[PDB]
């Protein structure tokens, strides 16, 4: 009828694209010509990357952090040598990493109160319920409520150089500066007004595990309470039972001098943070970086292994459509 | 044995005049029509999965299984509400007619649903009758009138009956008043050729005067009155109970062949769903065995779960995990299967090529529920008179187009033997050089002597031979010997031997067959050897039990009436424009829902394998992979629109290319698409991607850093770089199958992938205050902001559409 428009009777004007086998053989290699170059450029890059990760969560008779698996008195301490045979370059970055720690924990990963570590004032004395078993002692109600915050990993690895001399030369590890910008300045902030933090913090108590309050965090008043930067990595479940979370970076001298000359070292931990209940390792990561991120060979051997089974299957796929 | 009165006076138990061909009253739609959405496996999985959720206290509430189900069930039931409601407009353009009545010395005029047993009715030339009269009286001389019921029973010539003697002298309406008579009738029947009354006129004094009744009075409806001034009928049977209104069989429920592929589907992944939730309670229970992997002293359990009974919690955890992976079951399916269902019945209403102009009118659609199903018919059970009748314009180069495209064509007729099969000679149905296997009356005079040439001309004639070389050709008498005297003797079984002779000839003819023989004929082929999909087109009131029998009845606006044109599905006012609606029509309506069922369950298990693998290296804890406004918005927003768009306006074949070419027709015969070959690709290769996204970042979060400044990543974005990989895997997955790239084709797939990145970089990026999470304010800001995270996303994209480009380069090359 009247209605006999180019959509009514299905005679929209449309592309209709014949994806042939003649024209899909020149993607089979314009894919594994881009995809070897890449895998090969990604694939050197996560190799000169330098790391090292040392293990000191005990559990050997002969490991030097062995003496205080169960202490009688704390605070334990224990020293482990480790060895750098080639200088680090560029600034590098300490870690730590966890083993059978479930920080992606359905019952662990909602226990926080995302509103009362935003400096809501009406969130800080009266915390939500998702922090149940973490979120009232002595009738009063838990600062950083919740079981992410109550479990804080509170190791102090220090370290030191042993020089020339038999006396070592600790070198300067950096603390701020290791938190999401976004998640330190607008999604972490302390409550919502005071002089000093020590009083915005009236109604609220301590963490059942911790040993100092949140107000006592740090002596920065830019790292004292909920921005702190080792509580504000921390309160970033990890994704899967074995994480690292960034501790430490050590920033590169304005000499050419290495970052961490070879040599001999010391790693003085005091052992604070029991993980050997739960079958649960504890090491330390010194690492550089790159464009790239750390040292991963997935990108790099799955680029080629993808880049060069196409140039095959393109070239097979060619040799076979080729007798006609 | 009712008796009935003249005048409706003197010398209550009848029905009522009304047409009733819808399927809903206004008291029965809930219990019925709810009845009917229940077929379907995936609206009582999920009103079971609520009624658990209600009785229970689980850590999940009612409204994630309700919500969606009570928005399922009230989308499905405006449309199949609002479809029978024109059914019940159709019946109220002819029950609230106009037909003149005697009522008291005055022609008054009451309307065509307001008739009385026992009133005196009165016609004009051409006017069909109302109801089934007793002809009284006509205005010429010699009381006979000459009817043609050539929708009742199709015989095309005309009828001559006769008035009542006593009567013949009544006209003027004022003499009709004077009429004192008792009519003794037969209870309906629906015989359509026997009737048996009595009229008693009395007299002032004394007159017993019987002029017995016959099948020469009674006036039928349905049946043009020709050639005559008028005439005054006396209404005896009024609607429901008339002769053309008992030989309806009663409408049933139409599903078609897709409605039972999704319920095949639906069994499939309520095993991959109960085999799910089922692994992963047998390991959670495994794992939790260990006192340090349950409660490890840095999340502990509230004093409250800690007392809760452990038979208790192996249930709740288990209905845990089918909540938590209760996507691979869409429910989101059916409120798209029928938003594409009704806007897609809209292209046969504006077809310009189904428009007659010498009736003003175009096809009809009466139910959109068969849209895909037009385009998988086996056999079409056509009529004679007045759909393929000299025959019509083009209703011999259609039965080619049907027989090139695989149909097979029967022609039920209620006319002549060989006057019908003329006219099947003639539409070149029996071809020159065609061996006639006669079962008619005229070789078959006796009872068993028919069983000597049945088998005698299959056991031996006709295996024993093709397809032009032989035909059959029944009768209405025949027929009744094969079925009725048929379902005792087994030893071998008539039908049997019959019903093999029917599917190995080219067509066949039955001709004086009665309407619900037409009915038994569309049942006989619905039953053998697996479910051949039938179509029924007719144009009378004979057709209309042969078009509640298929599985898709087509019905013809012809000229004598509209009977078929109401109790039918479509409606085109042609037989030509069968060849249209079905190889242009249904070939592009049933891709596009086979396309869209397929699509929807790959979508959505590639959507939760990444997140039962997770579970794996969570501790069992049925803890999302992605985000909760994720979860939601995947199947509504980010993924929705791109495979409505497809199913709507997407043609696979270009519309001018399969009408002339049929041979494309028997491409997707047998439902191609759903089928078992085409669902193990659809399921192996959602379960190959999903398993490529899960396993490709779980692999690249062993880095210790994604980026130049060495800052870790948690778990929200781990779930968003496996969902931007599935996001962009299953829309570029779509794009590919795409022929047909229209300029809504180009905005809802480049515009639904422009909308999950803008959405995302819009929800995280503001601390909303109405939330009490805030747990991805810059997980995906700052996800993009490593180079690592783009180089894994576009290789993770290609590593998972490798398959389906493959498949392009081989399947596209002989
Ligand atoms: C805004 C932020 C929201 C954040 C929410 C965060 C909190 C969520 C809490 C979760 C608890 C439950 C909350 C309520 C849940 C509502 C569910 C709902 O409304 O379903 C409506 C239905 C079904 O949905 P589903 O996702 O397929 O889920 C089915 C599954 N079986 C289930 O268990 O539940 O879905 C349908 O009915 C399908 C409709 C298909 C038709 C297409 C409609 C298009 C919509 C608009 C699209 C815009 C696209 C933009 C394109 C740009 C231009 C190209
Ligand atoms: C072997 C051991 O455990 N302790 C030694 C310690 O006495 C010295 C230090 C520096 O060389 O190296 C280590
Ligand atoms: C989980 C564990 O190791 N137990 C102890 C707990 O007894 C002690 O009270 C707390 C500090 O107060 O440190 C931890
Ligand atoms: C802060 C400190 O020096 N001691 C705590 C100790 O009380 C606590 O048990 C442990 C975690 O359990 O973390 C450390
Ligand atoms: C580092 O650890 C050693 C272990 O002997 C201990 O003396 C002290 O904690 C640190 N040593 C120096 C020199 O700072
Ligand atoms: O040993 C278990 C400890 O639990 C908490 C701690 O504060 C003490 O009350 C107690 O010693
Ligand atoms: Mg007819």
């Amino acid at each position: 009828r009247p209605d006999n428009t180019a959509f009514k009777q299905q005679r929209l004007p449309a592309w209709q694209p014949i994806l042939t086998a003649g024209t899909v053989l020149p993607i089979f290699f314009i894919i594994g010509l881009i995809f070897i170059p890449i895998g090969i450029g990604i694939f050197v890059t996560s190799n000169n990357i330098r790391e090292i990760e040392i293990d000191y969560t005990g559990t050997e008779p002969s490991s030097p952090c062995n003496k205080c698996l169960s202490p009688d008195v704390t605070p334990c301490f224990c020293t482990i040598n480790f060895t750098l045979e080639k200088s680090f370059e560029g600034n590098v970055f300490m870690y730590y990493g966890l083993s059978n720690f479930y920080q992606n924990h359905r019952r662990y990963v909602k226990s926080r109160d995302d509103s009362q570590l935003n400096g809501d004032s009406s969130a800080l004395l009266n915390p939500s319920k998702e922090c149940e078993p973490y979120r009232r002692n002595e009738d009063k109600p838990i600062a950083p409520c919740g079981a992410i915050m109550n479990s804080m990993f509170n190791d102090t690895l220090e370290l030191f150089l042993i020089g020339q001399d038999s006396y070592p030369i600790p070198i300067a590890l950096k603390k701020k500066g290791i938190a999401w910008w976004t998640d330190k300045n607008v999604k972490f902030r302390n409550p919502p007004g005071g002089d000093n933090l020590e009083e915005r913090f009236k109604g609220t108590t301590k963490p059942v595990n911790w040993l100092k309050p949140v107000y006592m965090l740090d002596s920065d008043p830019d790292n004292n309470g909920f921005i702190n930067e080792d509580f504000i990595v921390w309160m970033r479940t990890a994704a899967l039972p074995t994480f690292r979370k960034l501790y430490r970076l050590i920033e590169r001298k304005s000499d050419l001098h290495p970052t961490l000359p070879a040599g001999r070292y010391w790693l003085n931990v005091t052992y604070n943070y029991p993980v050997h209940y739960f079958d649960g390792r504890k090491r330390m990561i010194l690492s550089t970086i790159s464009w790239m991120g750390g040292k991963n060979p997935f990108l790099g051997i799955a680029y080629i292994a993808v880049g060069s089974i196409s140039f095959l299957l393109g070239v097979v796929l060619l040799v076979i459509n080729h007798k006609y | 044995t009712r008796t009935v009165f003249v005048g409706n006076h003197p010398v209550q138990r009848f029905c009522d005049n009304r047409i009733v061909s819808s399927k809903y009253t206004l008291w029965n739609f809930l219990p019925k029509n709810l009845f009917e959405q229940f077929r379907r496996i995936a609206n009582f999985y999920f009103l079971i999965i609520f009624l658990v959720q209600v009785t229970v206290d689980t850590p999940t509430s009612p409204v994630t299984s309700g919500l969606p189900l009570f928005f399922v069930i009230t989308v499905t039931a405006i449309k199949q509400g609002y479809e029978d409601w024109l059914r019940h407009r159709a019946d109220n353009e002819v029950n609230k007619s106009t037909v003149y009545i005697i009522e008291n010395a005055k022609r008054v005029r009451k309307e065509s649903e307001k008739i009385k047993v026992g009133d005196v009715v009165e016609v004009q030339a051409d006017e069909t009758f109302p109801c089934d009269l007793i002809l009284l009286s006509s205005c010429t001389t010699d009381g006979t009138c000459y009817v043609t019921t050539a929708s009742l029973d199709g015989e095309s010539n005309c009828k001559t009956h006769y008035a009542v003697r006593d009567t013949i002298a009544l006209c003027t309406a004022e003499s009709i008043d004077t009429l004192r008579a008792a009519i003794e009738c037969e209870q309906p029947q629906p015989d359509l050729y026997k009737f048996v009354g009595r009229i008693n006129i009395y007299s002032n004094s004394l007159e017993a005067v019987a002029r017995s009744l016959g099948p020469e009075n009674l006036l039928l409806k349905g049946a043009t009155l020709k050639n005559t001034e008028k005439i005054y009928g006396v209404a005896v049977y009024t609607g429901m109970e008339t002769k053309m209104a008992l030989n309806y069989q009663g409408k049933s429920q139409k599903r078609s062949a897709v409605e039972k592929s999704i319920n095949a589907f639906l069994i499939v992944y309520l095993f991959i769903l109960l085999t799910k939730a089922a692994v992963c309670t047998t390991l959670k229970y495994v794992w939790q065995s260990t006192p340090y992997n349950d409660e490890p002293w840095y999340n502990q359990k509230t004093q409250k779960e800690r007392e809760t009974l452990k038979v208790l919690k192996m249930f709740t955890d288990f209905l845990s995990f089918m909540v938590l992976f209760n996507f691979i079951i869409p429910v989101s399916m059916y409120v798209t299967v029928e938003m594409q269902k009704f806007l897609g019945s809209f292209f046969i209403s504006w077809d310009k090529d189904f428009y007659d102009e010498e009736i003003n009118e175009g096809a009809l659609v009466n139910t959109s529920d068969l849209n895909e199903e037009l385009g998988q018919v086996d056999y079409v059970f056509t009529d004679k008179t007045g759909t393929l009748t000299k025959l019509q314009d083009q209703a011999a180069e259609t039965i080619e187009a049907l027989h090139a495209a695989g149909l097979k064509v029967w022609v039920l007729t209620g006319d002549k033997m060989e006057t019908a099969k003329s006219t099947c000679y003639a539409c070149r149905l029996f071809q020159t050089n065609t061996e006639l296997l006669e079962l008619t009356t005229k070789t078959i005079e006796e009872s068993e002597r028919k069983e000597d040439r049945l088998h005698e001309l299959l056991i031996e004639y006709r295996k024993k031979l093709e397809h032009q070389e032989y035909g059959l050709i029944i009768d209405g008498s025949t027929l009744s010997l094969i079925l009725n005297s048929s379902q005792d003797s087994s030893s071998n079984n008539y039908k049997s031997i019959f019903l093999q002779i029917c599917m190995k000839c080219t067509a066949v003819l039955c001709c004086r067959m009665a309407p619900l023989q037409k009915a038994q004929i569309v049942r006989m082929v619905k039953n053998l050897k697996g479910s051949p999909i039938t179509l029924s087109i007719g144009d009378g009131a004979n057709d209309v039990s042969m078009i509640l029998e298929s599985h898709v009845g087509i019905g013809i606006k012809g000229k004598e009436g509209r009977q078929a044109a109401r109790n039918s599905d479509y409606s085109v006012p042609k037989f030509k424009h069968l060849k249209k609606l079905l190889l242009a029509h249904g070939h592009l309506y049933y891709v596009r829902i086979a396309h869209l069922v397929q699509y929807f369950f790959y979508k959505n298990l590639c959507f939760i394998l990444p997140q039962f693998l997770y579970q794996f290296f969570c501790g069992f804890s049925q803890q999302p992979l992605y985000d909760a406004a994720y979860l939601t918005m995947y199947n509504i927003c980010f993924t929705s629109l791109p495979i409505l768009a497809y199913s709507l306006l997407e043609q696979h074949i270009n519309i001018d290319t399969l009408t002339s070419d049929p041979r494309l027709y028997m491409k997707i015969s047998g439902n191609a698409m759903l089928q078992l070959g085409p669902f193990l690709y659809w399921t192996f290769l959602a379960a190959f991607e999903g398993t490529v996204f899960f396993f490709g970042t779980y692999f690249l979060f062993q880095t210790a850093s994604l980026e130049e400044n060495g800052k870790v990543y948690g778990n929200w974005t781990f779930g968003t770089i496996v969902f931007t990989v599935l996001v962009f895997t299953v829309t570029l997955k779509l794009a590919l199958d795409t022929r047909f790239w229209t300029w809504i084709n180009h905005f809802v797939i480049w515009g639904s992938l422009a909308f999950y990145v803008f959405f995302s970089f819009f929800w995280g990026g503001i601390i909303w205050p109405f939330l009490k999470q805030q747990r991805m304010y810059f997980v995906f800001a700052q996800m993009l902001s490593s180079v690592s995270t783009w180089l894994a996303i576009i290789l993770l994209i290609f590593i998972s559409l490798f398959p389906e480009i493959l498949l392009i380069v081989l399947k596209n090359v002989r």
